RNA sequence: GCUCGUAGUUGAACCUGGGCCUAGCCCGCCGGUCCGCCUCACCGCGUGCACUGGCUGGGCUGGG
């Protein structure tokens, strides 16, 4: 429930049903693909093309318009991120409070938060290596974290 | 103790009924019975039975004729005469799926059949001319419609609102009363032969 | 015989509903193979299994009526299946063998196909229903069927009336009995409100397409033999409009014989009248109803002397003031055949 | 494609054909579709109602307009319910077979409610926004659906 | 979280035949669960119910039954071992049903007799 | 209480139950379509958008982001679907 | 008008049908709405009633 | 004292092509009777809302 923190909080986003038309919704699948391309190329996390399709673009998901979800689209064209977008969130995060621990020691409650963001990452990590997805033996430590930044 | 006890079905009884001559007829998911109580030699075996027409839920007999109305889970109820008919007369609404959990032939008003169904509607029926008459949707499910023994147009159905609904048939606007009393639903609802008691 | 022996050495004994139903099916199909295949040792090998039948039979157990309505029912031992399966037998010997069709022969029957339309088991009442179909037209000399069909007739309507559709295969056996009946046999009338009855029941089944033939079989049977009444009246009313505004022509093309057999028989000249305005409305009446109804002033001109000069008066003008183009090359033989006559 | 017309496949090809000129100044999805399937059984009794089957990027090619077309094709064409599908050869494909039948209305639920024994019957419910033209064809969507799967199904407005 | 979703719903059910409702939202469903039902309705203990979808189960239960229960390691039994099961189970052998994963599919210890199949005990109800 | 139908709970109940707690869940978020009195453009806009949405060109607005509906600006048209 | 009209849908015929069957079972209803009107109009009932005796003429 | 965390432990749901037989009807084909056609004749053709039988011809639906 929430992981770390103490509490519930129920905020979700609903998925409506009939994962097929909203037909006045117009534009054809291969216009979003095309679209999702060029955001990819610009340099966009899948989350963030979401977003900016949510924003602009007549689309409901990916997934009911297109076969495919964003990822896996960017997987088929090779146009994905080297640390799958949350992975790669939470290293920077990681990196912006040692960066912070540097500044500044004795804030033990930082200290706190960043052994958090450590223990989340290696979480994610364990369970990206068993699905294939990143080489194995990676190491989450400044050594390489700050190699990594961006 | 008893006058007559036997292992009838396998599930348990959802309806039962006297016909008008002595004899008695039991519903269950097993299909319809027929059985002699009051015989010379008392027979554990029935007389007479029926398994096509889908679940049956509940019975009522006519007034004066053999015949009588099984409310099954199909949607429909049909319509046996004895003596001279075997699968008897299906009479459904038209699109209908939710299962009549109850039927009442209307004793004062032959040929007019109330019946509750779990879309929380009642349906009427009129047995002269075979087809459905008036269908209304409620708020919550009825458990039971039952008929005036001295008023032929009034009705009372039981409903899960824990509530009593007195309805007029030929004006199913409003409700004629609304008792209100209880705490869980009303299972059974049954007028008193005088027509004046619930 | 050595087929039947074992069956009836198994079945002798106390037994249960599925393989009874087991013994059914094997008793149909042993009727099917019989009706490829000596023929008067057929005919007395069947009344013989009936007798072993009517021997094994209890006479204290019969069917009784309804306790609550006053007639028998058309719905575990199931010793109906050897009766069904013998009067199966006989009619496909009676159907395929013109020869065995005497009054001689069917004598040991009549007694014996009585109990086989008041039998309560739907498989019995068919095959006994089918059976009478196909014997209908035997004279026998001194009327002895005079009786039998008057019983057959009283339970083909009661089993009409008692079916809870009449698509289903009983009501559609007796619809064949009765129709076979009122095509031959004018000595059994009908009443009119029977006649009322099934008409109403059938108002919706002369549109359905997969009984359309069966029932506009039993519509010209009745247009057969005269029988004035206002059912009959009211359900022409409506094969009139089954006529023009149906969509297909295997519907529209029997409705077109079925008010052709009823124009061409039934004897005011204010309602003949009122037909010919009828007609003249749907020529100016949408295509494919033209064309129906073109064709069903042709058929009249055809088959009609001073009933010929009021068609031809009143159908010419309004089939010039109509002269898409199939319809137009239509009236065009329209008028040649006016012409002709 | 796949076709050697039958007598009324040409017909409904010759509607298509015909969609194009002598008519409206509105033609997308007209000119690159050629004879696809079609087929014509009963429905219910008296009444048929005319399905064709269309390729599967031509669904979405077809969502781009179906107002006015079927309206035309009902008019114009043998005065019966047309009803436009795609051709597929599980339980996906019977979801899809649903969900292309009913084009312009979003189903929302599906009720499979069993009863006191073993039998079950399912009952789909549609949107509530789209009532009245619909409901005189919700039988020829059943009985189409029960003749092309083999599921009684029985569509019904939530009340 | 117990991922024996069959022990939620049953949980739910034994909750509602206390309090004495007369249907409940089984939120999680499955096909065990539907199976379970099943053989409950066959038995008449529960009225009848629906799988709506998002789905859930609405359950419409009689008020006949006193108490639904899953065995949690789910071991396997022979017949000869399924008599002394069902009567260490049940407080008497007339009384409720014991339900079998079997070979033949989810049914109830006396059609297990009748279809002379074996299986493992997975839940019970009487 | 006690009894109800279960799989058929009335529209104004299942209407102030929250989102992820109707029968089947579903949003209650909705399109818009935008357009400002000058342009004849249609900006088709989300109801709860978090974006600072902009119309074809012309550096306007159409909305601002909140804590539940995107607040549309000014003097602007919406059909809602 | 002897002109048959056009078929309409099978629903709409239906709801012809069954709303005159409504009229009918009405009027065979208000046929007893003269005697419930004197009944809980009148000041004494007497129960049973005199016309379901078993020897009512006797 | 609280939180993170490893060996360990419990780990969501979703997932039975071809042919043969059979009954009912239709559409069509074919043999014969009747009638008509044409051929000098022999002969053949049309011919089941005139009659009758066949088709391991075609189509739909149900059952194995
Ligand atoms: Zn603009």
């Amino acid at each position: 429930g929430r992981l770390h923190s103490k509490g519930k909080g129920i905020s979700a986003s609903a998925i409506p049903y009939s994962r097929n038309p909203p037909a006045w919704l117009k534009t054809t699948p291969e216009q979003v693909v095309e679209q999702i391309c060029k955001l990819a190329r610009k340099g966009a996390t899948p989350s963030q093309i979401g977003v900016i399709l949510r924003d602009s673009h007549g689309i409901a998901q990916v997934k009911v318009v297109t076969g495919n979800k964003i990822l896996r689209i960017l997987k088929s064209n090779g146009l994905a991120p080297d640390i799958p977008e949350d992975l790669y969130f939470l290293i920077k995060k990681a990196v912006a409070v040692r960066k912070h621990l540097e500044r500044n020691r004795k804030d033990k409650d930082s200290k706190f938060r960043l052994i958090l963001i450590e223990s989340r990452i290696h979480r994610l990590a364990r369970y990206y290596k068993t699905v294939g997805v990143l080489p194995p033996t990676w190491k989450y430590e400044s050594s390489t974290a700050s190699t990594l930044v961006a | 103790e008893e006058t007559w006890r036997v292992a009838a079905h396998n599930n348990i009884v959802k309806g039962l009924t006297f016909t008008n001559d002595k004899k008695l007829l039991s519903c269950a998911t097993d299909g319809i019975k027929l059985w002699d109580p009051y015989a010379s030699p008392s027979n554990t075996t029935p007389i007479a039975t029926w398994q096509e027409g889908g679940p049956y839920t509940s019975l009522s007999f006519h007034r004066s004729a053999n015949t009588f109305a099984a409310s099954s889970g199909q949607g429909c109820i049909r319509i046996w005469d004895l003596e001279h008919s075997t699968a008897g007369q299906a009479i459904q609404w038209p699109s209908f799926v939710d299962t009549i959990t109850d039927v009442c032939f209307n004793q004062v008003e032959t040929s007019v059949i109330g019946s509750v169904a779990t879309d929380r509607s009642i349906i009427l029926f009129d047995l002269r001319t075979n087809m459905p008459v008036i269908k209304t949707v409620l708020h919550f499910a009825c458990n039971r419609i039952v008929f005036n023994p001295m008023e032929a147009m009034n009705l009372a159905v039981a409903s899960e609102d824990h509530n009593i609904y007195i309805f007029d048939a030929r004006n199913f606007d409003k409700a004629l009363n609304i008792q209100k009393g209880h705490v869980a639903a009303v299972m059974d609802v049954e007028f008193s032969p005088t027509g004046e008691e619930l | 015989s050595e087929l039947t022996l074992p069956l009836q050495s198994l079945l002798m004994e106390k037994l249960d509903l599925r393989t009874v139903r087991k013994i059914d099916e094997l008793l149909l199909r042993i009727t099917k193979g019989l009706l490829e295949n000596a023929s008067q040792e057929v005919l007395v090998f069947c009344y013989e299994v009936i007798q072993e039948v009517y021997r094994s039979q209890k006479p204290e157990e019969l069917p009784k009526m309804d306790p609550r309505l006053k007639r028998f029912i058309v719905q575990a031992k199931h010793t109906y299946k050897m009766t069904r399966f013998a009067i199966d037998i006989l009619r496909a010997v009676m159907k395929k063998h013109d020869h065995l069709r005497t009054a001689a022969n069917l004598i040991g029957f009549l007694p014996v196909l009585g109990d086989a339309v008041l039998a309560v088991e739907e498989e019995v009442k068919v095959s006994a229903f089918k059976m009478l179909t196909v014997i209908v037209k035997v004279p026998f000399k001194n009327n002895e069927s005079n009786g039998l069909y008057k019983v057959a007739h009283k339970e083909a309507i009661k089993s009409i009336a008692m079916s809870s559709s009449t698509q289903s295969e009983l009501a559609q056996a007796a619809l064949k009995l009765i129709s076979v009946i009122l095509r031959d046999r004018r000595d059994i009338q009908m009443r009119e409100a029977a006649l009322d009855m099934l008409l109403s029941k059938l108002k919706d089944d002369l549109t359905e397409p997969l009984y359309r033939h069966v029932t506009f079989n039993f519509l010209r049977s009745v247009l057969d033999r005269k029988l004035e009444t206002a059912s009959v009246y009211d359900t022409l009313d409506h094969v009139g409009t089954v006529m023009i505004t149906n969509d297909d022509k295997d519907t529209r093309d029997l409705a077109r014989g079925a008010f052709f057999q009823f124009l061409r028989e039934y004897p005011k000249r204010n309602r003949w009248e009122k037909q010919l305005k009828f007609i003249v409305a749907n020529l100016k009446y949408r295509e494919g109803g033209r064309l129906s109804v073109m064709e069903c002033i042709n058929l009249l001109l055809k088959k009609s002397d001073e009933f010929t000069q009021e068609v031809a008066a009143t159908c010419f003008i309004p089939l010039v003031f109509v002269l898409s183009d199939k319809c137009r090359l239509a009236a065009g033989e329209l008028i040649k055949e006016t012409f002709r006559v | 494609s796949r076709q050697n017309p039958s007598d009324l496949e040409r017909a409904i090809a010759g509607a298509l054909y015909d969609l194009e000129t002598n008519t409206a100044d509105l033609k997308a999805a007209l000119r690159p579709l050629q004879f696809v399937s079609a087929r014509e059984i009963e429905v219910g009794h008296g009444k048929k109602a005319i399905v064709i089957f269309v390729p599967v990027p031509a669904l979405q090619g077809f969502h781009r307009v179906q107002q006015r077309l079927t309206r035309e094709l009902e008019k114009k064409f043998s005065d019966r319910h047309v009803l436009i599908l795609a051709a597929r050869r599980l339980t996906a494909v019977h979801d899809a077979i649903l969900t292309d039948l009913v084009y312009p209305v979003e189903i929302v639920g599906k009720r499979l409610r069993t009863k006191e024994d073993g039998s079950k019957v399912l009952k789909v419910i549609l949107d509530e926004k789209e009532r009245g033209g619909v409901d005189y064809r919700l039988d020829t969507y059943s009985e189409v659906y029960r003749r092309l799967t083999g599921r009684n199904v029985t569509f019904e407005f939530p009340q | 979280v117990r991922t024996s979703v069959l022990h939620d719903a049953l949980n739910s059910i034994n909750n509602a035949e206390k309090m004495g409702k007369r249907q409940v939202m089984i939120r999680p469903s499955s096909k065990v669960i539907v199976k379970f039902l099943q053989v409950m309705q066959r038995h008449g203990y529960i009225g009848e119910f629906e799988e709506v979808d998002n789905g859930k189960i609405v359950v419409q239960l009689n008020g006949r039954l006193n108490k639904c229960g899953v065995i949690s390691p789910r071991y396997n039994v022979r017949l000869a071992e399924l008599e002394k099961w069902v009567t260490k189970l049940l407080p008497a052998r007339q009384f409720g049903y014991v339900i079998l994963t079997t070979s033949a599919g989810i049914m109830d210890h006396e059609e297990a007799r009748r279809k002379h199949v074996a299986g493992k005990i997975i839940g019970f109800f009487y | 209480v006690l009894a109800v139908d279960l799989l058929n709970p009335s529209p104004a109940s299942e209407a102030r139950k929250h989102k992820l707690k109707t029968l089947v869940p579903a949003p209650r978020s909705f399109f818009m379509d935008v357009k400002c009195p000058g342009c004849f453009t249609i900006t088709t806009v989300f109801s709860h958008a978090q974006t600072v949405v902009i119309c074809q060109g012309c550096t306007n607005v159409l909305c601002q982001p909140t804590g539940g509906k995107a607040r549309l600006t000014e003097g602007c048209s919406f059909r809602r679907k | 008008s002897k002109k048959l009209e056009v078929p309409l849908a099978k629903r709409q015929q239906d709801r012809l049908m069954r709303e005159a069957a409504y009229k009918k079972t009405n009027e065979t209803l208000d046929r007893w709405i003269e005697t419930v009107k004197h009944n809980r109009r009148a000041e004494h009932l007497v129960f049973p009633l005199a016309q379901n005796a078993h020897d009512r003429g006797l």
